[PDB]
RNA sequence: UGAUAAAGUGCUGAUAGAUUUAUAUGAUUACAGUGCGUUAAUUUUUCGGAAUUAUAUAAUGGCAUAAUUAUCAUUGAUUUUUGUGUUUAUUAUAUGCACUUGUAUGAUUAACAAUGCGAAAGAUUCAGGAUACCUUCGGGACCCGUCUUGAAACACGGACC
RNA sequence: UUGUAUACCUAUACAUUACCGCUAAAGUAGAUGAUUUAUAUUACUUGUGAUAUAAAUUUUGAAACUUUAGUGAGUAGGAA
């Protein structure tokens, strides 16, 4: 249940979730993963769900 | 099911006699605490003497692995009953829960030596460090840093789609 | 004579209704009574567990009275000494429940009647719902379903104490002086089948499951047959 | 109590609206969030006796 | 499946005379008036007595 | 987190609002700043505004005897459990032609040209969106494979 | 005065009452003048009104007549409030999308095409025979006027020949179908009010006019998730 | 129609077949009519599935509508004219029936009759001669 | 954090069923609710509105002791029959008269609405029907009598009336 | 194949309900102005009771009606 993205952010391997925290933003991965080639192809999907009469 | 520990204590109830009997302590690896007070019977019948009727449970409580994210190998001292056959194994899992690694040894032992359950007698389950860890499938895994490219997903049976019109294409790029 | 029979059945019927609104008033404080008990008994367990820890000992609770006890296989293929501990129980059917006293004289029966019934240690709230929604009443050889106090009420109170639901609840549940006529009043509980069904029904409990003592998990198989 | 414990929450969720005080969403909580206005009484005037 | 019903589950007493007589069966008319609605065990005993054979009332004798 | 059970399927009540627990999106997000939640359960399939598509498979029935009061319908889309209970409640209908009348055009023109058998699906049958039915007749079996027609009321929402 | 007050009808075993409702009697006007009403007599000025006992002497008969007659009461509908664009299910204006104006103290749902847009009139639906789609227009001060309600349009009536007789009168029945012109007067009042504020707002496929396209069901569809 | 039983009860029958001999379809020496089948092996008889069921007495009729006939009334057999006036009383219970041997000549008195104390025969209009 | 437990916790959406000849020989029984009801304060949206507080008696808890009874362990803790005030909470009783389409109807199923008129002789509408079949389809399904531990038996008898 | 997990399917078993039987228990028998029920006059308690005048149900094949419970396999065989 995981599919690989392309992003490798850099942390120790046995950090605490702080760590982890403070290299996310660090590495811009939000405004990255959202402008990302096929991230804007979930929304799509996520726009056609469903899909009011 | 999932096999969480528990510790039962015991006592042999004290006819005036005797005031004040030793109070012997376990492990149990178990699946609910009713079968934990039939393993504490079964392996106390070893040990001392003192059965059921003749004895009590004292307080069987549980115990929450004291760090459920940190991640340990598991070394555990079995031994069992094969076809012809009292043996005893070192085994080595890598878990984060030590109720975990047990179950984790309770189906190794059914896929690999056909070990149905009752046979299976727990000596010691402890937290090994690593270069203390022999089990070389153990220690594939105690280096940073580990790559391993993946092969492996779902691929649902029919779907949202028994017939297709698309290829699930096992690869990309 | 017809005249006086005006006379005679309006006073009759003023102290009927007298009576009937004075055990409303009774079975409201009797209840509440027994009601506050088993709020005590709980915390009372709560803060001994409390204390032993604090004082470095052991507080080991009561070892358990009242079984609940239902028969889950079979009138066939019976030997006759587990076919007799069977009708002294008043287990003749699959999924009757009873109430039963766990003295050493019916356990070394319980043991007898092992592969046939499972038994466990009901809750006040299996107490509640089993004579509730499943409780009826053996009057005069025939079986009386509740719908009213007045069942209970009219067969327990010259000898025993017994005129509520919830004084039938008291002394099962707090196993009372009178047990012996609380759980024979009824009838056995003739329970459904449980949703979801079984687990082996010829394995102990702690083998893979089902017949036995499941000890305080008779109370979710009580929630599947009530 | 169940009656009691939602005007507690409705109260202290509206602190970021706070709106009113009606009748709409607030006949089932600002009555009876001044209703205690009506329980001022019984600790006032009940000390006669 | 429940236990376990040979008998004599069905009672074997009688409920009835088993003779036609017309006299006898007029008093059996009122003597289970009698019996239900005086609930005395003497009136039971002679309904219960007027249904019996000729064995079972057997004679008495004047002395 | 089920001591946060009251916030977890929170977003729609609270945007009623009816007691407002917690109105925030839980979307399967198009919005993508917080993009989470689950594509969750869709299978599509279609034929639908009245005469959504069933088949009768069969009767409800063990290996070895038939129950033939109940009735197994597949419809169209559905293959989970989530699906096949849509229709649970709603009306279902077996139309198929015969000949001659023993009638007028009282109403409808007709020699009685097309018959119908009406009936409620009671409930669902596996985990994958089959469907169980309850016809007023009892479904004649040369009707297996034949298409079964789940009205789209009553109607809940 | 008031304080008596049955607020059960949610709750309801928990009944709101008997903790409180007894405690206002200090013995209020205890008082009775009430009639052992005099009326129903064998009363005569002359007229003898006994009265008789026609056959109860009677037919050798249990006459037809059945158990006794318990009443209608809750009305409980979905969440769907006016002015939703329902889609009819059904019902000869199957497929229809229609507009809510109101609910019937039966439960029932008022809708309009409106009659300009779908040739749908003021007529009454079930809800049990509607989808209650997410397109809802905003009336935020419209009326609907309230002689509009169960007993307005409702049946009445076939003659079959002028109340005459028992006479066998031969063909060419008109017998109903009118509708009334206070029929027609009352949709150009509620549709005048509906087609200015359907287009009352930036169009679309149905929001300001084209609100006359049918509702079908094509391929690659559903009815299990179709956000209807 | 005529006189309809006091306020009539919906009939529900336990089933509408009757009940066929074990192989009687085979010879043309069986009626079908219920016989139990006595012998030692047979398959009917031990209740195997398939077969031909067994009238046991769970297939009874319900108390209040046994006999009674489709529109709504028991049964009571005519045999002459002063027969149907026993139906004086009884006819919002009872139908009539006219004996099969009761002539035409008598069976005229009979239906004018019961038009009379208003009785519903269930064969009117039988034996005639429907003409002068 | 989770697990176990309990509170008509509450809500939602369904399914199937609904004896009942209330006298072809015993009250439609009681309960409960709704309608006119001396007041006076204190609030409330401000509408016919609505809430609260104020009345005696009887309890029951929480609290503060003083007794008492009796026990795991006793620095104390648990417990039975009490007592009285300190007290702060909660239930019950004190709702009579007349009326009404509000529960057990003393195995309740009862209502709104659509279709369809049982025509003088004879149509039609709705529901039902293995009547003896025929058509169609899915499931079931060996041949009876018999002796036998065991019969469909490659045991015997029986071509048919 | 071994060890497990949830979710389903499936008896004539189990639960509820309708109906048949069997079993076991219980009720009912003033008919003459017997019993009720709704009104309509008086003794009186405020209210009830009694006299009177206003409609019915009941001659329960007493071997009949009415009420409630449980229950149901069967060769040889017995019995209604």
């Amino acid at each position: 249940n995981l599919h690989l993205t392309k992003y490798r952010i850099k942390f120790p391997y046995t950090a605490p979730t702080r760590i982890v925290r403070k290299a996310w933003t660090e590495s811009d991965l939000k405004a990255q993963w959202k402008v990302s080639p096929w991230s804007v192809k979930a929304q799509n999907i996520c726009k056609r769900s469903s899909l009011n009469d | 099911g999932l096999l969480k520990e528990y510790e039962v204590v015991g006592r042999k109830l004290p006819s005036e006699k005797e005031p004040q009997t030793p109070l012997y302590k376990m492990r149990i690896f178990a699946p609910d605490n009713i079968v934990a007070k039939s393993r504490f019977w079964y392996f106390l019948r070893q040990l001392k003497k003192f059965k059921k009727t003749t004895g009590e449970i004292v307080s069987i409580k549980q115990v929450y692995e004291t760090s459920p994210v940190k991640i340990k190998n598991f070394g555990i001292w079995l031994r069992y009953d094969s076809r012809s056959g009292t043996h005893n194994m070192y085994r080595e899992y890598r878990d984060l829960t030590v109720g975990g690694a047990v179950t984790q040894c309770y189906r190794d032992m059914g896929a690999r030596h056909r070990a149905r359950a009752h046979s299976i007698q727990i000596i010691k389950v402890d937290s090994i460090p690593a270069a203390k860890t022999r089990r070389v499938h153990v220690k594939q895994f105690h280096d940073s840093k580990i790559k391993f490219p993946l092969v492996q997903r779902v691929h649902h049976k029919g779907n949202r789609k028994l017939f297709s019109f698309r290829k699930p294409r096992t690869y990309f790029q | 004579k017809q005249i006086s029979k005006r006379v005679a059945e309006s006073k009759r019927r003023l102290k009927k209704a007298a009576v009937i609104a004075l055990r409303k008033k009774e079975n409201l404080v009797r209840a509440e009574k027994y009601q506050n008990e088993y709020i005590k008994a709980e915390q009372r367990e709560i803060k001994l567990r409390r204390l032993a820890k604090k004082r470095n000992q052991f507080y080991v609770p009561a070892e358990a009275k009242l079984a609940f006890v239902v028969r889950i296989r079979g009138i066939n293929k019976v030997a006759p000494k587990v076919r007799k501990v069977l009708q002294l129980f008043r287990l003749r059917q699959i999924n009757n429940g009873v109430f039963i006293k766990l003295n050493k004289a019916t356990i070394n029966m319980l043991r007898i009647a092992e592969p046939y019934i499972t038994w466990g240690y009901p809750n006040l709230k299996s107490v509640r719902e089993l004579i509730y929604k499943r409780g009826f009443v053996k009057h005069n050889r025939q079986r009386v379903p509740i719908t009213d106090n007045f069942v209970i009420e009219r067969k327990l109170r010259q000898a025993h104490q017994i005129q509520c639901v919830e004084d039938l609840v008291h002394e099962i549940f707090t196993v009372g002086p009178n047990f012996k006529y609380a759980s024979n009043f009824l009838w056995p509980f003739k329970l459904n089948t449980p949703t979801g069904g079984w687990r082996k029904k010829a394995n102990h409990y702690v083998n893979g499951g089902d017949f036995g003592n499941r000890e305080d998990q008779i109370n979710r198989l009580l929630r599947k047959m009530v | 109590a169940a009656e009691k414990r939602t005007v507690a929450k409705v109260l202290a969720k509206a602190k970021k609206q706070n709106v009113e005080l009606a009748k709409s969403h607030f006949a089932n909580v600002a009555t009876k969030a001044a209703a205690n206005r009506a329980k001022l009484l019984a600790a006032r005037k009940k000390k006669v006796a | 499946g429940i236990d376990i019903n040979h008998k004599y589950d069905r009672k074997v007493r009688r409920t009835e005379p088993k003779s036609q007589d017309v006299y006898l069966r007029l008093l059996v008319k009122l003597y289970r008036f009698l019996q239900r609605r005086t609930n005395k065990k003497f009136n039971r005993i002679i309904l219960k007595r007027l249904f019996m054979s000729k064995i079972n009332r057997p004679p008495l004798s004047l002395q | 987190m089920a001591d946060t059970q009251a916030k977890s399927t929170t977003a729609p009540k609270a945007a009623k609002a009816q007691k407002a627990p917690k109105a925030v999106k839980a979307p399967k997000a198009e919005k993508p700043a917080a993009s989470e939640a689950k594509v969750s359960a869709k299978k599509y399939k279609r034929h639908g505004r009245l005469f959504a598509k069933a088949v009768f498979t069969g009767y409800k029935r063990g290996l070895r005897n038939q129950h033939e009061n109940q009735a197994i319908l597949k419809i169209e889309g559905a293959r989970r459990k989530e699906h096949g209970s849509f229709y649970v409640g709603k009306r279902c209908v077996y139309v198929y032609k015969a000949e001659t009348k023993k009638c007028v055009p009282q109403h409808p023109e007709r020699k009685t040209r097309v018959r119908a058998v009406w009936g409620k699906v009671t409930r669902i049958h596996g985990n994958t969106g089959a469907v169980r039915a309850r016809f007023n007749r009892n479904l004649p079996g040369h009707a297996m494979g034949h298409r079964i027609r789940i009205m789209l009321y009553p109607s809940r929402i | 005065k008031g304080k008596k007050h049955p607020v059960n009808s949610y709750l309801k075993g928990g009944i709101l009452r008997y903790s409180k409702a007894q405690m206002y009697k200090r013995r209020a006007l205890y008082r009775l003048k009430d009639k052992k009403s005099p009326v129903v007599e064998k009363a005569k000025v002359p007229i003898k009104k006994s009265k008789a006992s026609y056959p109860t002497k009677t037919f050798v008969k249990k006459r037809p007549s059945k158990a006794n007659f318990s009443e209608h009461k809750r009305n409980t509908r979905r969440n769907l409030t006016p002015g939703t664009v329902l889609i009819l299910l059904a019902g000869r204006h199957q497929g229809k999308r229609v507009v809510l104006l109101k609910v019937l103290a039966s439960g029932l749902l008022l809708v309009t095409g409106p009659f300009a847009l779908n040739s749908c009139p003021l007529r009454r639906v079930s809800q049990r025979y509607v989808i209650g789609t997410s397109s809802k227009v905003d009336l935020g001060a419209f009326k609907v006027p309230e002689h509009l309600n169960d007993a307005y349009f409702r049946r009445l009536k076939a003659k079959k020949d002028k109340k005459t007789g028992e006479a066998d009168i031969f063909a060419a029945k008109k017998e109903r179908f009118v509708p009334n012109e206070q029929r027609k007067k009352d949709q150009k009042e509620v549709d005048a009010a509906l087609l200015k504020v359907i287009k009352a707002h930036p169009e679309g496929k149905f929001f300001a006019k084209y609100l006359q396209n049918m509702f079908a069901l094509h391929s690659s569809q559903y009815p299990h998730r179709m956000r209807f | 129609m005529t006189i309809r039983p006091a306020y009539r009860p919906k009939i529900v029958k336990k089933r509408t077949k009757h009940f066929i001999r074990h192989q009687s379809d085979r010879y043309a020496k069986l009626s079908h009519k219920w016989r139990k089948p006595k012998g030692i092996d047979n398959r009917v008889r031990r209740r195997f599935k398939g077969q031909y069921l067994m009238p046991n007495i769970g297939y009874g009729s319900n108390k209040r509508t046994r006999h009674m006939l489709p529109t709504g009334f028991k049964k009571f057999l005519v045999h002459n004219v002063r027969e149907l006036e026993v139906l004086l009383m009884q006819n919002r219970v009872y139908c009539g029936e006219i004996a099969h041997g009761v002539s035409s000549k008598k069976r005229k008195e009979i239906v004018e009759r019961a038009k009379q104390l208003s009785v519903r025969l269930t064969n009117p209009n039988g034996r005639l001669r429907s003409q002068e």
